[PDB]
């Protein structure tokens, strides 16, 4: 089972045995990146073909747009996989979910077998409040030297996300479910969103709610990242984006291997969190774990199980072992090239 | 909060006029000032005087210079009998602190001396 909130509404291409996804291979190291995945993905026969796009925004009316060519695609086809891309008078990021109605960021951290890192048995999940809070525009210069930035927190944007957080507990089987939050200072931002989830806590009774402050969250996850291996926490906007670049600092000490999916009502985009690598681009030393760990994610919310499974489970999770294999950034040897290859073998 | 449009301290100025208290006084105090005020509006200098006259009412001329920060006098009499008031030209600085008399002597082009 998969959580009902995000549901991809399947329907393989009736023409090819296939489910249609836009890429979007982005640049840098984005297309080397790219293509490793599509390798990868046609070894073990992923009912997929691949619908390539480009998201290089237009300027209707000032406000940064996506084009009709990229957008007809992603609403067409219900997933889109993207690398990563550079940076262009509105975040290009931003403009890709307000356009797809993308609201919760997903993020999981978890130690590699075989990369040793300061911090140990690392395994972490953590949705994130993507739409408000902290980070909607409003903001004002109330006179001279005073200036207010607004936090905005509703129960409709609540409850959408720690829906998503209970269903998605429950779908990777986690007991625990916890909610971050300042309600000690920020009463009634953070106070709805507790309660909100305090009230859904009832219709998902195979799910334990808990609640922390993030001074406990924060505290609690660096002295001891397994005490959240049964975790899934759930918080606003400013808290997630923290704790997640946090929880990665844990798992991995940077970000090259982090996954994240961003999950629409009924779109869904599904990236890696590293930037475009300019320097190291066409030189072939990238590494499509981050991506492919994200197309596992895709798999997964998409239904194809046994395909993600045996992506994740075999392949990358397991040839990341043995230094001969691995790339640059984890001691490794080999290249983009022959991290693929030798993923495939043990596909 | 404060410093632009606070500045409750500098001279009274109201789109580029500054209002200046104007405290004639005794003896030629009168028509010394007047002197003045003719030079002034035949140069039209962007000033405008509030004028103050007077025996206690050295109130009115602090509280008034308490609000434009800036005047033009001349002298007041001050009595040498018992009974009388009190210089008030000093009562006027120290209500005011303006603490520091300067005067200055330097000898003019046309003038014997």
């Amino acid at each position: 089972k998969q959580p009902s909130i995000g549901r991809y509404t399947g329907k393989p291409n009736p023409s090819t045995g296939k489910y249609t996804v836009s890429f979007i291979e982005g640049d840098g190291i984005g297309p080397e990146i790219s293509k490793s995945v599509k390798k990868i993905f046609s070894a073990a026969n992923v009912p997929i073909e691949w619908e390539s796009c480009d998201v290089s925004p237009i300027f209707v009316n000032g406000l940064t747009t996506i084009p009709d060519p990229a957008v007809q695609s992603i609403t067409k086809n219900l997933v889109a996989l993207k690398g990563p891309l550079a940076t262009p008078h509105r975040s290009l990021n931003l403009t890709l979910r307000k356009t797809f109605g993308l609201f919760a960021n997903v993020r999981p951290a978890k130690s590699i077998e075989g990369f040793k890192t300061t911090y140990e048995n690392v395994d972490l999940v953590l949705i994130r409040e993507n739409t408000e809070g902290e980070y909607s525009g409003i903001e004002h210069i109330v006179c001279p030297g005073v200036v207010q930035s607004i936090k905005l927190i509703t129960r409709d944007a609540s409850e959408r996300v720690i829906r998503y957080a209970f269903e998605y507990a429950r779908a990777i089987g986690r007991p625990r479910v916890i909610v971050v939050h300042k309600s000690t200072i920020q009463r009634l931002a953070d106070g709805l969103f507790v309660n909100v989830a305090k009230e859904l806590s009832k219709e998902y009774p195979d799910l334990t709610l808990e609640t922390e402050l993030i001074d406990n969250s924060v505290l609690k996850v660096v002295t001891n990242p397994s005490a959240y291996t049964d975790a899934v926490s759930v918080c606003p906007n400013l808290y997630g984006d923290i704790l997640s670049d946090l929880n990665s600092g844990l798992s991995a000490g940077s970000l090259g291997l982090t996954p994240s999916a961003n999950i629409g009502h009924k779109i869904s985009i599904f990236e890696a969190v590293h930037g475009s690598a300019p320097d190291i681009a066409g030189q072939d030393k990238a590494n499509p774990t981050a991506l492919l760990l994200s197309s596992v994610m895709m798999l997964n919310h998409m239904g194809l199980t046994n395909h993600a499974d045996q992506i994740q489970n075999a392949v990358l999770s397991t040839i990341a072992s043995g230094p001969e294999n691995r790339t640059g950034d984890l001691a490794g040897t080999a290249t983009t090239s022959s991290f693929t290859e030798a993923v495939i073998k043990r596909l | 909060a404060t410093a632009a449009q606070a500045e409750r301290t500098l001279p009274k100025k109201y789109g580029g006029r500054f209002t200046v208290t104007l405290i004639p006084g005794d003896g030629v105090g009168k028509e010394i000032t007047d002197s003045v005020r003719t030079i002034f509006e035949a140069e039209n200098i962007p000033i405008d005087w509030e004028t103050i006259n007077i025996k206690e009412g050295v109130y009115e001329a602090v509280e008034s210079l308490k609000r434009n920060k800036i005047g033009l006098k001349g002298l007041w009499h001050t009595p040498a009998d018992q009974t009388g008031h009190g210089s008030l030209n000093v009562a006027l600085r120290k209500q005011l602190d303006i603490y520091a008399n300067v005067a200055l002597f330097k000898s003019l082009k046309g003038v014997k001396t």
